[PDB]
RNA sequence: UCCGCAUGAUUUAUAUGUAUAAAAAUAGAGGUAGGACUUGUUCCUACUCUCCUGUAUCGUAGAAGAUGGGCGAUGGUUGAUGAAACGGAAGUGUUUUAUUGACUUGUCCAUGAAAUUCCAUUGAAAUCUUGUGCGGAAUCGAAUCCAUUGCAUACGACUUUAA
RNA sequence: UCUAGUGGGCCAUUUUUGGUAAGCAGAACUGGCGAUGCGGGAUGAACCGAACGUGAGGUUAAGGUGCCGGAAUGUACGCUCA
């Protein structure tokens, strides 16, 4: 289903822009492609196929657009939303924000666990007499 | 007289026992105020890249 | 890595000749020193000249005018095999002649056997027309609308679960 | 024969930036390891900490700064909290070293309870009298330092947040 | 980076060396490894090909005693256990306490079928190998070589997957009220809050 | 009363192909897979536990201490410099990682 | 007397004295001419060498910091008189009973330790 | 030799939560009641849940975890038994019910952890054996040598018989 | 000035002669073994690296980093089914 193609929206998975989401817009060969983002610290690169992992978002980009057409194609569309409101962000931002609990958030967590353990314990029970 | 070799590129005092005038050194000095030219050439540009 | 230089070279000026001519080389070289030695290299091979007898005037590396723009590289060499000597022409898709260089010492590695001693890079030249193009491999990328599946990898691997030796669930495609 | 005068002069212990007063701290070594406690205030190299008294039972007591964990918990009110009093001085043994004997059974007279002397207990529990608002202000934090930091399967602590 | 006290691993779709040098490596690091289901493995190259190399280091014994000589096991898991074998030091007392702390066994037996088994990604077959390269299975190079246990191992394996078949399903019912009634906390918005 | 070390395993001695050096001692540790990782580790204090048969001061129970000193290969392994060399015996036993040398 | 550091504390054996009961503990430099202990083969035994050498300030030191003085009379302990901080007394092992006891008596009054006391 | 005793030692303890049992393929239907209709090589139902592989899920606060409460369901964990059922590949384990104990931190309080006043240690219950008062009766065996036979045999050994 | 031992050599690179060839015989240069331990080539008198007092710490040479075995089941591009 995922194939790479011009205006095919990849996530990094490799090197220092890790976690960050480009837009092919050349086919360099088939171990490379040259990639974009709208963002200002994601610059134009060519990058190779393992450092990035496909996604289910495909633009209408011209082959060879450049950035200030490529932004704005971004901006027309809702890319940024499209690939947020996905299964795929959501538990990576789940993952981002777990890896960024300190103690007190942790303990926390395990208060709110012990709470919905007793209630879902008891829900179930209640259930079972129905 | 001298038991132990100090590093003056590490001990301070040391590197202040010799060489006086590095209390006084001055370096990054800046001298980039000017209109800064492009001195390239078209020779040059054209000899550059050629073929 | 390697970098491409320009190395402009002249005999030392003589009696005979006070205004030696000067002679320009575009050579792919890891340094500086490896560049003026390929440059005095070939100039032995055509001029009576040595490094001894003849001096560098100029040596400046180039980086490429449009690193960011996908291109076709077509690559003229002579190679020496085990048995004679051959002239062959490559084509490389990349974005630097560099890069297009490195790819070419790769495949005539790997192809060949040839080492980088047994390599002379006659000619590196972009091909603009689509007509131009050879290689077929090479043009079938050219197409507007390609698209092809992602190559064969193993699979995703990371800095600890992939150092990781045992996983509770084999891994899907 | 007198020996050299070294030239080794002593100066003041620089702690790290996140052992400021009224840090949650958590104890790694000891009869109270795995406590959190509140920093009060830093005598030389060492904590003056104190987990309230109330809540965990970790006296007013000093810390080796290594010997401590420093957590991004949510800071306490330590400011009204009269650290003066708490010098090395006043964390010293009495003078035993000499005129005493290491004799044994004496652990009974040495046991709490008749042990302690007056003005101890006082300043301990004036100290948490002033401790107690600021921490019952905050949600969960009275649970947190009455409960004990430990390490469960995968946990990897050259990568968590403390 | 597995301190576990005994790993389970299940030899289907592993490589037979691959699989060999890691569990070499744990038995020497000090973990108890049990491997099941070692008729699975995979040995890469055609049938034709194991079973000439098989064939070659049967014929290799002792010429004036074969009681004495080289002793072929055919059962797939002491082809297993050779090869871990091979790549420890047997011949000291480090050696021998790693190999002892193996234990390879055809199919699951009773006493490991009710516990977790994981895999080893290092040997896996399908991430290792190229795609329509050739391989074998041990259990068939086994049984062609004098193996007589291929039959009721696949009996007896059935009859375990039809078991845990009915115990999967009963378990997939019990999470199904555990998450059906998770869905209706109260909780989830503050535990969403800081990423659960 | 609950676990505040670092799960480790004494893997062998820094050795050559053929010679073996008992002074230093190599290290796993579980969940360090980086020779940046090990960098947190280093310093560490690192702990031998055993039990003997003659209980001393009441105890049967008897601690080799030592001290994390540098990263060891790509993998996160570590040398460790302890007070009495491990005995051989010891590969592939488990040691304690202590945090006692705390910086965070 | 001070940190007294040794650099080896074996007695450096003769080679295959383990083996042949006729050949003595007292070392012997090998001199064969396939010897391979004179090579200093890897595995082999160490040779005695200067490198071993102790230190001059400790050397001689008993772990006390002092030095065995032998002494077989009551003079040879009064020759120690001044040097009560160097030198021990060890009292010889033919010296009787009766001398024996004037010698540490000797050697008590004078504040000088004796090793082979008792 | 079993039960009761009540003690010591041992270690499960290579322990420190040493918790987690579907199968199969890898350009697949991954499967997660997967959804979906009639058990059908139909689904157009769900269409993104697959692709952070587990960095997951379960559990984790309380003098090594005490002493008393207000409320919240009407549950949960762990032992002593019960009728048991299902487990044979090495089943030595897994589940239902009933009698009957201990704990419950689901939320909110009260008292007590110190002087072990800066680290250099292990906290206890239980499971298997023996070191001893013994109440309860003891239901209870064999092998070999010395003998014997020759279906055996250098000697051992082997096949018989025996009181 | 006096005197000891030696006056059987051998190996490797390069240049060779005699020989069908030889782990053969004989010449030239250099480095070695003999008298040279140590790291590597699974092993080895000569090959590679390197010439050694007793130790601590660090870094390398030649050589290696799947397990035996210390070190990436590292990264990038290709070829190969025997």
């Amino acid at each position: 289903k995922r194939y790479v193609e011009v205006g095919r929206v990849v996530l990094v998975t490799k090197g220092e822009y890790t976690g960050k989401l480009a837009v092919i817009v050349d086919i360099v060969d088939h171990k490379r492609a040259l990639i974009d983002s709208p963002c200002s610290e994601f610059p134009r690169q060519v990058i190779r196929y393992g450092s990035v992992v496909l996604t289910h978002i495909v633009m209408k980009l011209p082959r060879g657009a450049r950035s200030g057409i490529v932004a704005k194609k971004w901006k027309a569309q809702d890319v940024c939303n499209k690939w947020a409101s996905s299964a795929w962000a959501k538990k990576l931002e789940a993952k981002k924000v777990r890896s960024q609990l300190n103690d007190f958030d942790r303990f926390a967590v395990m208060r709110l666990k012990k709470q919905r353990r007793e209630q879902v314990n008891v829900a179930v029970a209640k259930a079972l007499k129905a | 007289a001298h038991v132990q070799k100090k590093n003056p590129l590490k001990n301070k005092a040391v590197l202040a026992r010799l060489n006086p005038y590095a209390k006084a050194y001055k370096a990054n000095v800046k001298l980039n105020t000017g209109k800064t030219p492009k001195a390239a050439g078209e020779k040059f540009l054209t000899v550059l890249h050629e073929n | 890595a390697l970098k491409e230089y320009q190395v402009v070279g002249r005999k030392v000026p003589t009696e005979h000749e006070p205004v030696p001519k000067l002679f320009r080389m575009r050579l792919f070289a890891p340094n500086e020193s490896v560049a003026k030695s390929r440059y005095w290299y070939f100039l032995k091979m055509i001029n009576k000249v040595k490094k001894a007898t003849g001096e560098i005037v100029a040596i400046n590396e180039i980086s490429e005018p449009k690193p960011l723009k996908a291109k076709v590289f077509g690559i003229w060499i002579r190679y020496d095999s085990r048995s004679g000597t051959h002239n062959m022409y490559k084509e490389f898709r990349d974005t630097t002649r560099v890069g297009a260089v490195e790819a070419m010492y790769a495949d005539m590695a790997a192809r060949h056997r040839a080492r980088f001693r047994s390599i002379r890079i006659l000619k590196v030249v972009e091909v603009e027309k689509k007509e131009d193009v050879r290689r077929n491999y090479v043009k079938q990328l050219l197409n507007p609308h390609l698209k092809f599946p992602l190559p064969h990898r193993r699979t995703g691997v990371v800095g600890l679960a992939g150092k990781k030796v045992f996983a509770p669930h084999r891994p899907s495609t | 024969n007198v020996p050299k005068k070294a030239r080794k002069a002593v100066r003041p212990t620089k702690l790290r930036a996140s052992l400021a007063p009224g840090t949650v701290c958590i104890l790694l070594a000891g009869r109270f390891r795995g406590k959190r406690v509140v920093v009060l205030s830093q005598l030389e190299d060492t904590l003056v900490v104190t987990g309230p008294y109330k809540v965990n039972g970790v006296p007013i007591r000093r810390v080796n700064h290594r010997y401590v964990i420093a957590t991004s918990a949510p800071k306490i009110d330590v400011s009204g909290v009269s650290v003066e009093k708490f010098t090395k001085a006043y964390f010293a043994k009495q003078k035993r070293s000499g005129p005493v004997k290491k004799d044994e059974a004496f652990f009974a007279e040495n046991a709490p309870k008749n042990a302690l002397p007056a003005e101890r207990i006082a300043d301990q529990k004036a100290v948490d009298a002033k401790l107690l608002p600021a921490i019952k202000a905050i949600p969960n934090m009275k649970e947190y330092l009455a409960a004990s930091f430990a390490l469960s399967n995968g946990d990897r602590p050259h990568l968590m947040k403390f | 980076s597995e301190f576990q006290k005994v790993v389970v691993i299940d030899a289907k779709g592993h490589l037979l060396g691959r699989l060999a040098s890691v569990v070499a490596k744990q038995l020497l690091g000090g973990q108890k490894v049990v491997v099941v289901r070692c008729e699975e493995l995979n040995i890469s190259g055609h049938f034709f090909r194991n079973k000439l190399k098989y064939l070659a280091y049967l014929r290799k014994a002792c010429r004036y005693n074969p009681s004495r000589g080289a002793f072929h096991f055919r059962a797939p898991s002491r082809i297993f256990q050779k090869a871990v074998r091979g790549m420890l030091p047997h011949k000291t007392a480090r050696g021998q306490a790693a190999l002892e702390h193996l234990q390879a066994v055809e199919g699951i037996p009773p006493p490991f079928d009710k516990q977790k088994r994981v895999v080893v990604p290092a040997a896996l077959r399908v991430l290792r190998l190229k795609p329509g390269r050739k391989y074998c299975t041990v259990g068939r190079l086994s049984s062609e070589v004098g193996w007589k246990y291929s039959d009721i191992v696949s009996k007896l394996e059935e009859r375990r997957k039809v078991k845990s078949a009915a115990f999967y399903q009963a378990k997939l019912a019990k999470q199904k009220k555990i998450a059906s009634a998770k869905a209706a906390s109260s909780v989830n918005g503050k535990l969403a809050e800081f990423g659960y | 009363g609950h676990r505040l070390y670092v799960k480790a395993k004494h893997l062998s001695f820094q050795r050559s192909k053929h010679v073996i050096h008992p002074g230093t001692s190599l290290v796993k540790i579980e969940g360090c897979d980086s020779k940046e990782e090990a960098q947190f580790y280093l310093g560490k204090r690192i702990c031998f536990v055993y039990k003997s048969n003659k209980p001393v001061r009441g105890s049967k129970i008897r601690v080799i201490w030592g001290t994390v000193s540098r990263p060891h290969g790509n993998s996160g392994v570590v040398r460790a410099r302890f007070t009495h060399n491990l005995p051989p015996k010891t590969f592939g036993a488990s040691l304690r990682v202590m945090l006692y040398p705390s910086n965070v | 007397a001070v940190n007294i550091i040794k650099k080896r504390t074996k007695p450096f054996k003769r080679h295959q004295s383990d083996r042949f009961k006729r050949v003595g503990e007292s070392w012997r430099k090998p001199r064969g001419i396939d010897s391979c202990v004179r090579r200093r083969f890897r595995g082999t035994i160490s040779m005695p060498k200067i490198g071993y050498g102790n230190n001059k300030k400790t050397r001689y030191c008993m772990p006390n910091g002092l030095k065995a003085f032998l002494v077989r009379n009551v003079s040879d302990v009064e020759l120690l008189l001044m040097h009560n901080k160097t030198y021990a007394a060890e009292i010889a092992g033919n010296v009787s009973a009766r001398k024996r006891v004037e010698i540490v008596e000797k050697a008590r009054a004078l504040g000088v330790k004796v090793t082979n006391a008792g």
